[PDB]
C-alpha cells in the first residue's frame, strides 16, 4: 500500500469506485500492521514477516494449514522437519523464486517441497538446469 | 537517504518510514528504479492487463533531481503528499500527473491518454473524459487549469470525502 | 498410532476381547508422553518430538544410551559432536531414509554414523550412488 | 481445511486435531490418502502380512465427496465417530465397513472377505463367520441388517465394555 | 587504528601541531564506541563489532541505510533475507574479500549482493574462477 | 583418567613412583571437573567441553590465547570470524582429524586455519586429496 | 547398558557414569572394543614406546561374558573395583592381571612378562621381578598365591597408602 | 603470550590488551609482523603513497629478541611506552626511531631519510631538517644526542602539550 496511492491518484476526479478495480481505499482495514512470525524448524528459530508467508496463500505456510503446527504455549509454529531445506522454502516466499541447493539430495528436497505444498514446477530458471540433471 | 532527516521533511513517523523503505527496497534493491520497475509492480496488482503506458506517465510525474531514475527520497515525499499532505497538495500532485506535456493544462486527448492507461493496466467506452470536462471546466473551452481543477473538486463533496479518508501505512 | 481405530473397527463383533494381537486398547497409558526433546549438539539446539527418536530404538538416540548424554541441570541432551552431520542423523528419524550430504566428507560422515549407531547400509537409493562413489 | 471449523464438527479438541493432523500428514504429505497409502500404513503395523485387500475395503468405506481419495476432513470425522461418537455411530461405522457392496446387508461371504482381509494383513480357519452369524442374526436367513447388528451388540455387554473404553489421543 | 601512534612517533619534533594530515590526536572522541551489533537475519542472530560494518561505508550495512531495518523494540537490525548468503556478505566486512559459496545458486547470490549493495566485481581471485563459470 | 587406573593396576606391588612415568596418582588434583565452554562465533553459540579445547594446546583455542577473545560480561569467548569454517575447526578438536568442506573456498578456509593457529599439514587423508586439488 | 541399572551395581554416581561413558565412547564409538583399541589408547599416553604386549594382557584380564570383545558394562564394573572397591577387590583385580595363564599363581617368567609389557609401553634391568618375589613370597618357592599376595601388601603400609588414595573421576 | 602477565609489564588494562590484540591479530593472523606487513598496514592508512621505506625504519626500531620479526609482546610494550609511558620514554622511543644506524646520534642525512620516509608514505621540500636541527642542537655540530633531544623538547611547551595528550584505545 505504498504503490497503490499512485494508482489511486490517477483515478481521482473521474471514477468513484465503479466496476471491479482494487486501488481506492484499504477496505476492511487489513492494516493489522505486520508481526514477525517465529517459525521453529527442528530447533532453529526462523523469523519472517507475516506478510511474507501471505505471498503464496495456496501452500501450507500460506493457508491456515500452518495453524495445525502452531504451539500456543511457546507462541510459535513448530515443524519437526529439516531446517536446511526450509531455508530454501522460506526464501521462496521472500525472493519469489524457488532455489535448489546444489549440495542437498533431490529426494530429500522433493519430500520437503511436497510437505510445504510447493510444486517443483516453480523452480526458477536459475537452477532448473541443476534440478533436472540431479533428478537423473 | 536519511532516517532522521526524512522524518522532518515528511509527515511519516520513523516507524512508517522503515516500512515504506522495506516496501520500496523489495521492489528495487539498489537496482535501477525506472519505468520498467513501475511496469513490473503494477502488473502484479492487476493481472491480464498491460501496465506499460501508465508506468510511463507515472515515471514522467517524477524526476526532479538529475539521475532521471527516481530515488527513494522522491518516492516517499510524493507519498507524504498523497497520503498526509493538504488537499491542495494531493490535487496538485494529481493535476501534475494528468498534465502529460508539463504545460500546466489538461486537454481532451491528454485526459484520454490517462483513462486509456488505467483501463489498459487493469462502463462508458473511454468517453468518461467527456463527462470529466463537462463538470470540471469553468470556461468550457476544453482546458482545465490548476485553479479550475482545485475548486471543481471542492464542490463535489464526494471527492473531498474520499481524498481526505486518511490512509494508514505499516 | 491413531490409524489403529480403523483396524480395530473391522474386528468388533467377531473377535472382541477374545484374543486380539497388537490392536484393541491403548495399553500402559502411553498417551500425552510426547514432548519436545531438546538435543544440544555443539551449542546448536536441535528440537524434536520424543516419538521421532523412538522410531529406531536400536540406536543411541533410540535407546536409553542417550541418557548418558543428558544433563539434569539444563534438562537437555548435550553432544560434543558436529552439529552439521547431526542434522542428517536427526532427519533419518523423521523421513525414514538416511541422506548423505554431498558437501561433507565420507570419513567424517562415517565417523558420526558410528557414534549414533546408525549403519551406512541404510542410506537410501536416493543418494546411495553419491555415497558409494565418494567413498572411492 | 480449518482448525477452528473442524473443532465444531468433530469431538476432538484444538490440541488433539493438531496431533491428529501431524499424525495424518506424516503418512501422506499433501498427498491425500488413497488405497496404496493405506496399504503402506498397515504394512508398517503388521510385518510379514499382505494388507492389500483390507486397505481396499477400508478405502471403500470412505469417499462421500468428489475426488475419490479421502481428505483429512473426512479422515478425522470418521475417527471422531470411532473414538468419541455415540454407540449407534461407532457400530454404524463398523456396520458400514462390513457391508462391502454398500447395500444395507451383511452376508456370509461378505463377512468372509473381511475376516480373510484381517487374517491376511497380519484358532478357527477363517470360518469364524459361522460363530458370528449364529450370535448376531435374529432372522437366521443368512442376512444381518443394521437394526439387527445394533441390538445384537447391546446384548453382549462384553463388546459395549470394550467399545466404550474411551481412547484418548496425543 | 592503534597502529597510528607509531606513525605519530616519527613526526614528533619536526612537524608537531604545525599542520599534520590524518595522524595526531584521536579527534571527535570516537573511542569506546565499539559495541557488538546484533544482525537478525531470518531468525538467525548474527553478531559483529560495529567497526566491522563501518569498514565499507558505501553499502547498506556500511551506511545509515541499515537503520531502516533497525527495531528499537528489540534493539537489533532485522533482515527478512536468506541467513545463509548473509554469512558471506558479513564475512566480506571481516576478511576484506567477498567469497562465493560453491553450493549456492549464482542468481540467488547476485540478488542478495544487490540487496546489501555489494558489487560482484569485488569477488576475490580466490573464487572468481568459480563465480564466472557458474554464471555460465 | 578412566583408562589410567588400568595401567596403574599393573604397577601395584613393584613400582612406587620411580623414574618418569605418568600413571600413578592424579597429582595437582586437575579434577576441576569439566565445564561447557561457550564459543560465540559471529553470533552462533558453539558449545564444547573445556577438555576438548585442551586436546591441542599449541593453538589459539588450545593455549591461553583465547583469553584475549573472552568477554567477561557475557562470560563467553567471542570471535568476529566465519561461523561455518569454525565448525570444522571445532570438529578438529573433537574427532582428531581436520576436515575440509567441499563447498568452502580454499583461501577462505586457509585464512581461518591461520587465525586459529592450525597448520594445513594436519588435514586428514580423508580429504587431503580434495584439499590439494582445489588449491589448484 | 542402563544408567539407573549400573548406578546400583557399581559405586559410581549417575553423574560419574556419564563422564566414564563419554570417555569410553570417545575411544570406541559402537566400534569393536578389542585389543587393538587398548593399544591405540595407551600409545597416546606414552609416546615412543610400544603398547602392543600390555594391551594383550589387559584384554586377557577381561572377557567374562560371550562376545570376546569387552563391553562398557564390564569396563565400568572393573573400574568400580579399581577406584572404589575394597582392598581385597583392588588387589584381586591386580592379582588376576598378573596371572596370565589364569591358573591362580604368579611365577618368575609370568611376572617378567608384565614388567616387560609396561617398560615396553612407556633402573634395574627388568630384574625387579627378583626384588618382587624376594618380598612377596612366603613359601620362597617361586610361586605367589592370591592369599600370599593379599597379606604381603598389607605389611607394606606404603602400598595401602597409595592403593586407598581415592581417585575422583569427572 | 599471556593476558595476566602482560597486564603487569604494560600500562594497558585487561580490557585494552584484548582490543589491542584483536587489532594486532587482524593484520597478522598468527603471522607475526614483518617489514612487509607494516607496509600493508600504513598503505591502508595512506592511499597513493609508497610506505616501503618507512616500514623499513619502523621495523629496525624493533627486534630485541631472536626471530627478527616482532611479536605482540614487543609490539604492545612499545605501544605502552608511546601512549601511557613517561616523557623520557616516549621521546626515548622517538629518538631510537630517528637513530637509524642505532649508534647514539642523529645526523642531518639520517633525519633526512625519515622526513623523506613519511613524505613518501602519504611546504618545505623535504629540507624541514634544516629547521629541526637549528632548534634542537645545542652544540651545533650537526649531531643531536639523546640528552640534547630530551631537554630541547622540554623547552618547546607545544610538543609536551601534544605528547602528553593522553590517548585512550578501545
Ligand atoms: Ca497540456
Ligand atoms: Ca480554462
Ligand atoms: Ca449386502
Ligand atoms: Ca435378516
Ligand atoms: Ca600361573
Ligand atoms: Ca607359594
Ligand atoms: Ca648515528
Ligand atoms: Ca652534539
Ligand atoms: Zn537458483
Ligand atoms: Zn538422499
Ligand atoms: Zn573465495
Ligand atoms: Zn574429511
Amino acid at each position: 500500500a505504498a504503490w497503490l496511492p499512485f494508482a489511486r491518484a490517477a483515478a481521482i476526479g473521474w471514477m468513484p469506485v465503479a466496476n471491479c478495480p482494487m486501488p481506492l481505499a484499504p477496505a476492511d482495514k487489513n492494516k493489522r500492521q505486520d508481526e514477525l512470525i517465529v517459525l521453529n524448524v527442528s530447533g532453529r528459530r526462523f523469523q519472517t514477516w507475516r506478510t511474507t508467508l501471505e505471498r503464496y496463500p495456496d501452500t501450507l505456510l500460506g493457508s491456515t494449514e500452518k495453524e495445525f503446527f502452531f504451539n500456543e504455549d511457546t507462541k510459535e509454529y513448530f515443524f519437526d522437519r529439516d531446517p536446511e531445506v526450509f531455508r530454501c522454502v522460506l526464501n521462496f516466499y521472500r525472493t519469489g523464486k524457488l532455489h535448489y541447493p546444489r549440495y542437498e539430495c533431490i529426494s530429500a528436497y522433493d519430500d520437503e517441497l511436497a510437505f510445504y505444498g510447493i510444486l517443483p514446477e516453480i523452480i526458477g530458471d536459475c537452477c532448473y538446469e541443476e534440478y533436472k540433471d540431479r533428478k537423473r | 537517504m536519511g532516517l532522521e532527516q526524512l522524518e522532518a521533511q515528511t509527515n511519516f513517523t520513523k516507524r512508517e518510514l522503515q516500512v515504506l523503505y522495506r516496501g520500496f527496497k523489495n521492489e528495487c534493491p539498489s537496482g535501477v528504479v525506472n519505468e520498467d520497475t513501475f511496469k513490473q509492480i503494477y502488473a502484479q496488482f492487476f493481472p491480464h492487463g498491460d501496465a506499460s503506458t501508465y508506468a510511463h506517465y507515472l515515471f514522467n510525474a517524477f524526476d526532479t533531481t538529475q539521475t532521471g531514475s527516481v530515488k527513494f527520497e522522491d518516492f516517499v515525499t510524493a507519498l507524504s503528499i498523497l497520503l498526509r499532505g493538504t488537499v491542495h497538495e494531493k490535487l496538485r500532485w494529481t493535476f501534475n500527473l494528468y498534465d502529460i506535456n508539463k504545460d500546466g493544462y489538461i486537454n481532451k486527448e491528454e485526459m484520454m491518454d490517462i483513462v486509456k492507461a488505467i483501463y489498459d493496466m487493469m462502463d462508458t467506452p473511454r468517453q468518461h473524459v467527456d463527462v470529466f470536462f463537462q463538470k470540471m471546466d469553468k470556461n468550457k473551452d476544453g482546458i482545465v487549469t490548476l485553479d479550475e481543477f482545485l475548486e471543481s473538486c471542492q464542490e463535489d463533496d464526494n471527492i473531498m470525502r474520499s481524498l481526505q479518508l486518511f490512509q494508514n501505512v505499516m
